[PDB]
């Protein structure tokens, strides 16, 4: 009901292709042409070189299964630091005698 | 470093690209059925050639990965379609000329027409127009006169234009390293890879030969009581041992028998099983009938629909303002996007539509986790076969006293059931000899055993031996019965008929013995048994990512076509049709012919 658009959104894009998988909590923006063969590639486009970026088509008119959701992960890691952010606290009434 | 890994990786990213754009090509031509105006007659010829041309472009780089060095079977099948070039084999000159062809033999069929003999003034297109009239009329003459002169002014006309089909689509065929145009559509059968599933593209033209051999003895009997019945209108004409007229059939081309069910019923005395009156004291609309037929598949174990399924059903046609095509066709664009244009009245026949029309959808949604270059059947017949055993089971009278249309009342006997399988064999046993004639045809022509002059010598004299029918009019070879045919001359399978009938039927077999259902095969009805659901789900997912003689075999156990299953289902008529016709003489003979006494 808000990323997809009539026409489709191509703002949205993803890696396809890359030479192996990312380690955990790693991220890779780099845009330089993948290359699945032995070809030299040089950043034009041709035989055995691919554009990794590829475009999720956006419109309401998709099936369920497919509609895009977005998606927030939290992190949580306890570190040697001082512990800070905690969970919401309680007050009660106060009664005095 | 492997072929293997740079034509997967080929395959991985061509299986994004190629989807995105089928998507809008399929969107385009959604908007321009369902809605006519001159911004979506530009959008599907703008959206519909980008998408043809993607696949031209791809086709370049898809021939440079050769198949011998690949021991996957996924990525050789995927592979298989791309590695053909299309019409990019074809010289430029007859590339073009091509489609000129069939979009003029296209236009030609749209716009003939006959014009009145009586009233010259009043001419009425083929579709609806003469194909209504011919439907319903009782008349020699009347008949005669719409069957006889479209052929002059349409068989006659589409001859040069058939010729130039029939040399076109060779030359692509041969660049192909195919044998002939013939073979080309005998392709979606092949099974290469596997051992012992190999299936030849010959072997075809021997399955259909030696499957009608035991279609025969049935069809002689059925065409004999049909034949009965109307020897007391034209005794002269119609000979016991001869054949019937071409225009007697029902309609013009004599594709099904069902507009003769009603002359040809057994007993007149016992009324007929018709939810049409049920339906209006009932009032239901367009909305509930996809409803109830959607629980249908949930007491199968199938998955329901989506929401976006039912809220973009078009259930009418909004008057002349916005014009939609009636004719029920399930469109499938891709990404989980189902739709289904149909004009939706209250009958009879679009109870039985309407589960034909799901069983598409149904079924596309087992396969839809595949890759857009594994989404299809395994072949062209499992198409429009699913659809039809979903409603087979909806015409029995068991479902029909379920959801309360047909009263619980209701006695059911012989003379019931004969009734209602006579009306089945109109539109199935009919057209099998009728598919099993033109297609061998049409092999035969494009092979070159057939010069052009024995044309119409071979499609007549063939004609008797096969259907049993023989023309009132004797025609020379400027006459093409096929040209004016719809699927012919528009480029559609042919085959799929044929075939369709055999892998429904067999289909129908294997699910009322695993449900345990016991009696009769059409008393059988497939409703709330979830264990057949879950046997055809496994094969409803493969599609033709596996070889179809494989698929077949994890349902019905068989690794090709049988006719059991179409003698089993048809034997209680089998066995009245044979007591009927006694007094009459099974067969018929090629030797008789209304002109020559």
């Amino acid at each position: 009901n808000l990323d997809s658009k009539v026409g489709g959104n191509y703002n949205y894009l993803y890696r396809l292709f890359r030479k192996s998988n990312l380690k955990p909590f790693e991220r890779d923006i780099s845009t330089e042409i993948y290359q699945a063969g032995s070809t030299p590639c040089n950043g034009v486009k041709g035989f055995n070189c691919y554009f990794p970026l590829q475009s999720y088509g956006f419109q309401p008119t998709y099936g369920v299964g497919y509609q895009p959701y977005r998606v927030v992960v939290l992190s949580f890691e306890l570190l040697h630091a001082p512990a800070t952010v905690c969970g919401p606290k309680k007050s009660t009434n106060l009664v005095k005698n | 470093s492997t072929i293997e890994e740079q034509a997967k990786t080929f395959l991985d990213k061509f299986n994004h690209e190629a989807e995105d754009l089928f998507y809008q090509s399929s969107l385009a031509s959604w908007n321009y059925n369902t809605n006519i105006t001159e911004e979506n007659v530009q959008n599907m010829n703008n959206a519909g050639d980008k998408w043809s041309a993607f696949l031209k472009e791809q086709s370049t780089l898809a021939q440079m990965y050769p198949l011998q060095e690949i021991q996957n079977l996924t990525v050789k099948l995927q592979l298989q379609a791309l590695q053909q070039n299309g019409s990019s084999v074809l010289s430029e000159d007859k590339s073009k000329r091509l489609n000129t062809i069939l979009n003029t033999m296209s236009t030609i069929y749209s716009t003939g027409k006959v014009c009145n003999p009586d009233n010259p003034q009043e001419c009425l297109l083929l579709e609806p127009g003469l194909n209504e009239i011919m439907a319903n009329s009782l008349d020699y003459n009347e008949r005669l006169w719409a069957w006889e002169s479209w052929r002059s002014e349409v068989g006659k006309q589409l001859r040069p234009l058939y010729e130039e089909y029939v040399v076109l689509k060779n030359e692509m065929a041969r660049a192909n390293h195919y044998e002939d145009y013939g073979d080309y559509w005998r392709g979606d059968y092949e099974v290469n890879g596997v051992d012992g599933y190999d299936y030849s593209r010959g072997q075809l033209i021997e399955d259909v030969e030696h499957t009608f051999e035991e279609i025969k003895p049935l069809y002689e009997h059925l065409h004999a009581y049909v034949r009965a019945k109307l020897m007391n209108a034209y005794p002269s004409y119609i000979s016991p041992i001869g054949c019937l007229p071409a225009h007697l059939l029902g309609d013009m081309w004599g594709r099904f028998w069902t507009n003769l069910y009603s002359l040809t019923v057994p007993f007149g005395q016992k009324p007929n099983i018709d939810v049409t009156d049920a339906m209006v004291d009932q009032a239901w609309d367009a909305q509930r009938i996809f409803k109830e037929a959607e629980k249908f598949f949930v007491s199968v174990g199938l998955p329901n629909m989506t929401q976006g399924f039912w809220e973009n059903s078009m259930l009418t046609d909004p008057g002349n303002v916005q014009k939609a095509v009636c004719h029920p066709t399930a469109w499938d664009l891709g990404k989980g996007d189902f739709r289904i244009l149909m004009c939706t009245k209250v009958t009879m026949d679009d109870f039985l539509t309407a589960h034909h029309e799901m069983g598409h959808i149904q079924y596309d949604m087992a396969y839809a986790a595949q890759p857009f270059l594994l989404r299809n059947g395994a072949n062209e017949g499992f198409h429009e076969a699913v659809g039809e055993i979903m409603s087979l089971s909806a015409a029995t009278p068991k479902h029909l006293k379920s959801i309360g249309l047909l009263s619980p009342d209701f006695q059911e006997d012989n003379e019931t059931e004969i009734n209602f399988l006579l009306k089945q064999a109109l539109t199935i046993v009919g057209t099998l000899p009728f598919t099993y004639m033109l297609e061998k045809w049409r092999w035969m022509v494009f092979k070159g055993e057939i010069p052009k002059d024995q044309w119409m010598k071979k499609w007549w004299e063939m004609k008797r031996e096969i259907v049993g029918v023989v023309e009132p009019v004797p025609h020379d070879e400027t006459y093409c019965d096929p040209a004016s045919l719809f699927h012919v001359s528009n480029d559609y399978s042919f085959i799929r008929y044929y075939t369709r009938t055999l892998y429904q039927f067999q289909f129908q077999e294997a699910l009322c013995q695993a449900a345990k259902h016991e009696g009769p095969l059409h008393k059988c009805d497939i409703s709330n048994s979830t264990e057949a659901g879950q046997k055809l789900f496994n094969m409803l997912r493969l599609g033709k990512s596996e070889p179809w003689t494989l698929a077949l075999e994890n349902v019905v156990g068989a690794k090709n076509m049988n006719v059991r299953p179409l003698l089993n289902y048809f034997e209680p008529l089998f066995t009245w049709l044979k007591d009927q016709n006694k007094n009459s003489f099974v067969g018929w003979s090629t030797d008789w012919s209304p002109y020559a006494d």
